[PDB]
């Protein structure tokens, strides 16, 4: 609901502490080079508020933990604290410190510094909005192609999360939100068992057609349609979008990145690009280094990033 | 050898008697989104006779320009490919989609799918190789394939996949061992064949990919190690592939970074090239997890090795990326009846180069 | 009504793709329309509707 700070340790690319500044109320994209840290950095934000990270052998979890000096680190570290002013969290606490300690063997977690059992965290964190179920708003590197074209089996079973009832006015959302991605799109969702998805764009007569035989670009903006349609209908705790818009082009980046601002105000953005058009909504930005094998985070002033990502830096 | 003109007629997306213009040695395609770039590599790889699912399409029956939307324009479509080496043999491959069905044409004549593929592999190109044609997703997916396919892969290039329907029953006629001596010394043959013939892709490939991962990232630490399991019998199980980064040290290809693990492929992409070379590679988007800092190395060894070894056609959004190409053809959208798409040419060499 | 390659003249290759690049994207929004005949040549820019 508010990311407000992280705290990272010795997880997969920052051995040393890594405490960082904390981030922005709206929105953040964090710039970066090749073989830094930044999806290290999602994957460690989504460690604590998504299931499909210690459900596995433990072998990717032991291969998680940070040994490239060597010796694995004991104590892999991973905090986000957030914040209730909302009252939209169960526990009425203004600062509710969350985190997940993992070592060789230990993967419990921390709740306001007293430790705990896995066992106690899906239910506030569901009464929360997280949906730990499915990988909804944490889209993950080049996935935001996949949504799309998904079956109509998967998105009845999301709607049907987000029930009866709350899915009529979701298609008028997704109506308003796709048209105002696309001026020319009049793509709309329809109920048969399953949902199909009538997509359209610059045609505006009679293109309507199925989600499957769509651009590889479109796919991206139906995908993210979708999500921004879930969010106006019923409020989200945020979003994580690395490399969102690593597929589509500049001319619906810039028609992404505007009516994300529109969109910021409600909830947080997290965000990663290396293209500087969605990086013009935000406000707190962030730079991830790689040094010596021990990656540093370090936040960034505006026309810092903008010089970064504006041409090569080699 | 290179690709001079396409001609595509009625196919998906693409109305009018449009041609597609010349290629050169290092030639990039660009344009927005839902504008039908990847048609063009859908095109180059349709002429080749794929299964004809993977183009966002099913039972071969839509591919006809706005076929799924309920009024398709015609029933007649086709896409023709020439090609040429030094000696100016403008060969022509073509294929034709009528009906429920198709046939294939070379230099205009009806040519059965058998004689097409004799053909095609007499110039090194295979027809179900895969070695070349890179998708959107297949990009980070051609750097983690499966090893228990990339195996087949390695046979098939190989020249090699022609016995092993009749390798593995000879192992079971083994086992029943008079006769049974003959039978043990009629056994290793076909072993001992497929055996060198997969070394001799193998070795080849593993030897020249360190060098050329090298040369991609311009630096002595960064590393490919390309070694299979069981190496008495190499192709028989998974061929674990593995790489070290220039700040990392040995570690799991799977959990690579986007950055490098793309670079990786490339360096696989570029290094089965090594044995029976491809004529021309296209790379659909290979900029995904790609930066301005490591595009620039990638774009550096394609313009030294695409004058030299071989040919390059790269889809790219990255204004870095394909700045570096010799040409920039382009494609661009049209309202009408059905989302028109058609191919627009420029070229860059003339123009001097960047300050 | 508009040529590219005379504004062009005194141009690197990076903004010249940048600009070619630009031109061909505006047409997306049927801004400005173009049409060709010979595959290397200039198309001059008639906006659209
Ligand atoms: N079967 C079809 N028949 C006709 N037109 C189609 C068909 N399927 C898709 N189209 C149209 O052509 C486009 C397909 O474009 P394509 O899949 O080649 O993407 P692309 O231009 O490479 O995009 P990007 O690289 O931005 O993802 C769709 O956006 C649609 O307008
Ligand atoms: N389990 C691990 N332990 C330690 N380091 C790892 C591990 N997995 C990956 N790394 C390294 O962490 C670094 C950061 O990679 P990261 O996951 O941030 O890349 P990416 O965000 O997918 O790609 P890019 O930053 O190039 O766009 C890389 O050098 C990678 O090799
Ligand atoms: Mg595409
Ligand atoms: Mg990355």
């Amino acid at each position: 609901m508010y990311i407000k700070q992280v705290i990272i340790q010795g997880f997969r690319s920052y051995r040393d502490q890594t405490i960082v500044d904390p981030f922005s109320s709206k929105h953040n994209v964090i710039v970066g080079r090749n073989g830094s840290g930044k999806s290290n950095f999602f994957y460690a934000i989504q460690f604590v508020l998504s299931d499909e990270f210690s459900h596995l052998r433990p072998e990717q979890r032991l291969a998680l933990l940070h040994e490239g000096t060597g010796p694995r680190v004991i104590s892999a570290f991973v905090e986000i604290i957030f914040d209730n002013s909302d009252n939209r969290l169960p526990i009425d606490k203004e600062e509710v410190s969350l985190r997940r300690v993992i070592g060789a063997k230990k993967d419990q977690y921390f709740l306001d510094k007293k430790m705990v059992t896995k066992n106690d965290v899906m239910n506030l964190l569901e009464s929360a909005g997280f949906s730990r179920s499915n990988p909804y708003y944490i889209v993950k590197q080049g996935k935001i192609n996949q949504m799309a074209t998904a079956p109509d089996s998967q998105r009845l079973k999301l709607l049907r999360e987000v029930i009866q009832l709350t899915f009529k006015q979701v298609s008028k959302n997704f109506s308003e939100v796709f048209q105002k991605l696309v001026p020319g799109g009049k793509a709309t969702l329809v109920m048969k068992t399953g949902v199909g998805i009538r997509v359209s764009f610059t045609g505006k007569q009679g293109e309507m057609r199925e989600m499957q035989q769509l651009s590889g670009g479109q796919k991206s903006l139906v995908a993210l349609a979708l999500i921004f349609a879930i969010q106006k209908c019923d409020p989200a705790p945020f979003y994580l979008f690395d490399q969102i818009d690593q597929a589509l082009d500049a001319q619906h980046r810039k028609a992404v990145s505007d009516m994300i601002m529109e969109l910021a105000v409600h909830a947080q953005f997290i965000t990663t690009t290396f293209r500087p058009e969605l990086l013009e909504s935000a406000d707190k930005f962030y730079g991830v280094k790689f040094r010596n094998k021990v990656s540093h985070i370090d936040v960034i002033t505006a026309e810092m990033a903008k010089d970064f990502v504006e041409d090569d830096t080699t | 050898g290179f690709l001079k003109l396409i001609e595509i007629e009625n196919f998906k997306s693409y109305k009018g008697r449009q041609i597609i213009g010349p290629f050169q040695r290092f030639t990039a395609i660009i344009g927005p989104n839902g504008s039908g770039k990847s048609n063009l590599m859908d095109a180059i790889s349709f002429v080749l006779g794929e299964k004809t699912s993977n183009l966002r399409v099913k039972t071969l029956r839509d591919l006809i320009h706005g076929a799924p939307v309920g009024k398709p324009a015609a029933n007649r479509a086709f896409v023709s490919m020439v090609y040429s080496e030094e000696g100016a043999e403008d060969r022509t491959f073509a294929r034709v989609i009528v009906g429920g069905s198709s046939e294939y044409k070379i230099n205009n004549k009806v040519v059965q799918l058998h004689e097409y593929s004799e053909e095609l592999e007499k110039l090194g190109i295979l027809i179900k190789a895969r070695n070349f044609l890179v998708f959107q997703g297949a990009v980070e997916s051609i750097a983690m394939k499966n090893p228990k396919e990339r195996t087949a892969l390695f046979e098939e290039i190989s020249r090699s996949g022609e016995l092993a329907q009749e390798y593995d029953k000879r192992k079971k006629e083994m086992v029943k061992a008079k006769r049974a001596k003959k039978a043990k010394q009629a056994f290793e043959q076909i072993k001992k064949e497929r055996f060198d013939r997969f070394n001799a892709c193998f070795e080849s490939v593993a030897t020249n990919i360190d060098e050329i991962y090298k040369a991609l990232s311009r630096n002595s630490s960064a590393q490919a190690f390309l070694g299979p399991e069981n190496p008495e019998e190499p192709y028989l199980d998974g061929i674990n592939y593995n790489c070290v980064a220039p700040g990392k040290r040995f570690r799991p290809m799977d959990n690579l970074s986007g950055g490098e693990k793309t670079v990786a492929a490339l360096a696989l992409l570029f290094a089965i090239h090594s044995y029976k070379p491809a004529p021309f590679f296209v790379l659909d988007q290979i900029d995904a997890a790609l930066d301005n800092t490591n595009i620039g190395k990638v774009a550096n060894y394609i313009k030294e090795q695409s004058t030299c070894n071989f040919q390059a056609i790269v889809i790219s959004l990255k204004e870095e990326f394909y700045t570096k190409a010799e040409s920039l053809i382009g494609v661009y959208p049209e309202q009408g009846d059905c989302v028109i798409s058609k191919v627009l040419t420029f070229d860059l060499t003339k123009y001097p180069d960047a300050n | 009504s508009i040529s590219l390659l005379e504004l062009c003249r005194n141009t690197n290759r990076k903004q010249a793709a940048a600009k070619f690049y630009s031109f061909l994207v505006l047409k997306k929004q049927q801004a400005i329309e173009l049409t060709q005949e010979e595959p290397y040549s200039d198309i001059i820019a008639t906006p659209g509707p």
